RNA sequence: GUUCUUUGUAAAGUGCCUUCGAAGAGUCGAGUUGUUUGGGAAUGCAGCUCUAAGUGGGUGGUAAAUUCCAUCUAAAGCUAA
RNA sequence: UUGACCUCAAAUCAGGUAGGAGUACCCGCUGAACUUAAGCAUAUCAAUAAGCGGAGGAAAAGAAACCAACCGGGAUUGCCUUAGUAACGGCGAGUGAAGCGGCAAAAGCUCAAAUUUGAAAUCUGGUACCUUCGGUGCCCGAGUUGUAAUUUGGAGAGGG
């Protein structure tokens, strides 16, 4: 059983596993699937961008916090600040959320220049139905792109304050990992007398 | 019905080998040897007018 | 907080520009009412006290608070729940034979 | 408004005036049948909070479930099995005696849906609960959007898949880390996990 | 394909590769990791030592992204610049005009002084960095500015 | 695309100031027992026992006390792809 | 004596509804052993087969008492990945997720908790008529032990 060196093997195999084996043969048939009912539904969803404006999100979890990424909703204080009001704009195709906040301004500031540039390109058509018809545009990602910001300039001068940019890390940690016991210090000594 | 049936092929070498093949359509040394009948033709590659 | 705009230490965090933005509702579930201040104080004059309450406060006045929230703890769930109870406790017999 | 007074008070379960209640009528309750025609329910505005209102159509049953474990059957005691198996005198029945107060019901009347169930007595032997029970045939709620939606067949004997209230609590059916094995169905969700995905160009 | 298998050249040899008194059977030494401390010990160790026991702490809720730090050596320090611009920084060393390098956007954690760069004053902006990738960094005329 | 009916001193949206702002109980939670989970001083569930609070409560993957912070608003319900 | 109210009955009362089949897929209950560990009892097979209850064209789930510790994400589901990883286990055999990230698809909502109190403004049924998946009028009944309207926390309401 074990025999000729060879690196240990964890095959979870020792279920009926072959009753719940699935092959994705439908893979192309799922594909014009989709594409088809991409097509009938922008027929009946009449030149409407298929799609709602999503606004720009930068991630949590410092592996993915520089980046910025399409979001849910207009986040109920941006739209406001764009001019209309939250139910007139989920009819207009700007997705709201009501469940998250805003804690930056350069995000903030983006997503309200998102919307300005959004109902500067719109032509949003009366209930009469005069109809002048504005040939559909499938996505309205692809008329609005994400875009990441532009956080510094190519080249600089070199700013040489002596700090040596290690020491200062080695002083934040350590200041952090003895900063409990230190406001106890000052806590034993100011009961004195 | 989970035996392999699609075999995955690396683009770059895919496209190495469609290269191969259009220098295939070259001089009739490989097209006279392939079965086809260019004996009395003008020249190879043939380039004939868009009007087709 | 104040980021210090390096990856570590207490305030660790790229420096941003603060917006503080409007509290929410939902936030405000713990302070109901003064009406609600009025039903619940009724009450508990109507319904009086319950079997286990009646032992709190024989405890309270004799054995004094550190044994009540024992028995406090023993008959609610936690710890916390037992010290709000017995000061619950205290200010009937507050009310009741002070003046 | 009432119904704040009452609410209140239905929390002083060990009060003088509500235990004095309730002994008087785990009494009237224990003489009638297990499964019973309720003419009004006994606490208004826990009901009214689940969904029932005071218009035709909206029944009240109560109705009484033995408590205590579950004994497996297991004829004199025995398993034939592996000792971690033998056991069968500490089994737990994992839906509530509330979702079997419900499962009964809607079998008695088969031609209503049932809405929701509260707790309103119990003794050593008996735990006592009434059950909300809805006209689907009625035209009050065939009209009433508010409420049409039970008349749509999906909703048959939601008590007996566990759609109900207790019944997605004993399903476990919630949001976080705390429910990663249930939360879009147990049985589902195993064989999401258990299944051999392959393509056609494997990866 | 089967054709080119040992198989098809084993037709008319009775034991078909497996021998006359092995006797090939189900499972003469056990299913899979079985007996690895009784009768394959002598595999176990020899070939993988440690296998048994418990030596570290346990970490319950472990998040792979918290530890999430690459690391990008002295060696390169300029595959980050385009290569059209990279030596026209190059033959103009010079402060004032030092080039700007964020390794964050390049998807790096920690600086690591492994390799010699030229002397030319480089802008780095990093999360972390070593002792002497600074002081290599430094005596070039370039800085690093921590960020977050 | 056309056509017949005016719903209505109706309904709806937005600004400022002022007072309020009701929000789910044998439930949460706790002990114990069984079962279950990768969940490990106890993940979920259920039986039994105890049984809440209102600037409160739940959660923040090691049990406890103390002091903060962050995050949601349970014990009611509907809904395409 | 008479007329109500409450509760509980009766009728081949007026009008309806439930059963059974199918059950590939779905929602639950119940629940093994062969087998593996070269024995075997925990474990594994497996939260599976068999048994039982209940649906649909999908079902279920679903608009956070969530994930997070971030420069914060933002209903549910599925795929790729996380990952054979954290962790569990005679720490043996074996078992084994989840957050982030990319994509498919995208949709949000309302009851309870309020005095309409200058007017129960609500609804079933019967009957008559009509443009009949219903509408109008009239008459009994339901209902104040609360049916409509307004409000659902993202708020909102009383007011000016």
């Amino acid at each position: 059983a074990i025999s000729k060196n060879l690196p240990i093997l964890k095959n979870h195999f020792r279920k009926h596993w072959q009753e719940r084996v699935k092959v994705h043969f439908d893979q192309a048939g799922k594909k014009v699937s989709r594409r088809n009912a991409r097509a009938t539904r922008a027929a009946k969803i009449a030149p409407r961008p298929l799609d709602l404006l999503r606004p720009v999100v930068r991630a949590p979890t410092v592996k993915y916090n520089r980046k910025v990424r399409a979001g849910r909703g207009f986040t109920l204080a941006e739209v406001k600040a764009a001019g209309l009001t939250a139910a007139y704009a989920r009819t207009i195709g700007i997705a709201v959320d009501h469940r998250r906040q805003n804690r930056n301004q350069e995000i903030f500031d983006a997503n309200v220049q998102r919307l300005k540039e959004y109902q500067s390109k719109i032509i949003v058509f009366p209930r009469n139905g005069k109809a002048p018809e504005a040939e559909q545009v499938l996505s309205a990602a692809a008329t609005f792109p994400i875009a990441q910001p532009a956080t510094d300039v190519e080249a600089r001068a070199v700013q040489d304050n002596g700090e040596s940019a290690f020491r200062t890390l080695r002083l934040a940690r350590s200041e952090k990992k003895f900063r409990g016991i230190r406001e106890k210090r000052a806590r034993e000594k100011a009961e004195a007398e | 019905t989970w035996r392999k049936w699609n075999v995955k092929v690396n683009h770059n070498e895919k496209r190495y080998a469609t290269a191969s093949a259009i220098a295939a359509t070259a001089v009739a040394s490989l097209v006279l040897a392939r079965g086809h009948r260019v004996e009395k033709i003008p020249e190879i590659p043939l380039v004939v007018s868009t009007d087709l | 907080t104040v980021k210090t705009g390096i990856a570590i230490g207490l305030n660790k965090g790229k420096k941003v520009t603060s917006m503080t933005p409007a509290p929410k509702i939902s936030y405000k579930k713990g302070a109901a009412s003064n009406r609600t201040k009025f039903v619940r104080s009724l009450v508990r004059e109507i319904a009086g006290l319950s079997p286990y309450e009646r032992r709190l406060i024989d405890l309270i006045r004799n054995s004094g608070e550190k044994r009540a929230r024992k028995v406090a703890k023993k008959r609610l769930g936690s710890f916390t729940r037992a010290k709000a109870k017995v000061e619950e406790m205290n200010n009937i017999i507050a009310a009741s034979r002070r003046h | 408004g009432a119904y704040k007074y009452l609410e209140e008070l239905q929390r002083k379960k060990q009060s003088d005036v509500l235990r004095f209640l309730q002994r008087v009528r785990v009494w009237e309750y224990r003489q009638k049948n297990v499964i019973h025609r309720a003419a009004r329910p006994t606490r208004p505005d826990k009901a009214r909070r689940l969904g029932y209102k005071a218009k035709q159509g909206f029944v009240i049953y109560r109705v009484r479930v033995r408590r205590g474990n579950r004994k497996r059957p297991v004829p004199k005691g025995a398993t034939y099995g592996k000792p971690t198996n033998q056991g069968v005198n500490e089994l737990k029945y994992q839906r509530s005696l509330r979702a079997t107060a419900e499962e009964r019901v809607g079998r008695r009347a088969a031609n209503l849906r049932v809405l929701n169930s509260y707790w309103v007595n119990q003794d050593s032997t008996y735990k006592y609960f009434e059950v909300i029970l809805v006209d689907p045939q009625h035209k009050a709620i065939r009209r009433d959007a508010r409420y049409n939606w039970i008349c749509d067949p999906v909703h048959k004997h939601r008590e007996a898949r566990g759609l109900t209230a207790t019944g997605k609590k004993s399903r476990g059916i919630n949001k976080g880390h705390k429910f990663n094995n249930t939360k879009a169905g147990r049985r589902k969700t195993w064989k999401r996990q258990n299944t051999l995905s392959l393509w056609r160009y494997r990866k | 394909p089967s054709r080119f298998t040992k198989t098809r050249k084993h037709r008319g040899h009775v034991s078909a590769g497996k021998g006359r008194i092995g006797k090939h059977r189900k499972h003469p030494g056990g299913r899979g990791m079985a007996g690895g401390q009784h009768h394959h010990r002598i595999n176990m160790d020899k070939y993988h030592p440690g296998y048994f026991g418990k030596v570290g702490m346990r970490y319950f809720h472990k998040q792979q992204a918290h530890f999430w730090k690459p690391v990008l050596n002295l060696d390169k320090l300029w595959t980050l610049i385009p290569e059209d611009k990279r030596d026209q920084y190059l033959k103009s060393a010079s402060k004032e005009t030092a080039p700007v390098i964020d390794t964050l956007a390049a998807g790096y954690g920690k600086i690591l002084g492994k390799g010699r760069i030229p002397n030319v004053p480089v802008i780095v902006k990093a999360r972390f960095v070593s002792k002497l990738a600074e002081e290599k960094i430094r005596a070039a005329g370039g800085v690093v500015e921590l960020i977050a």
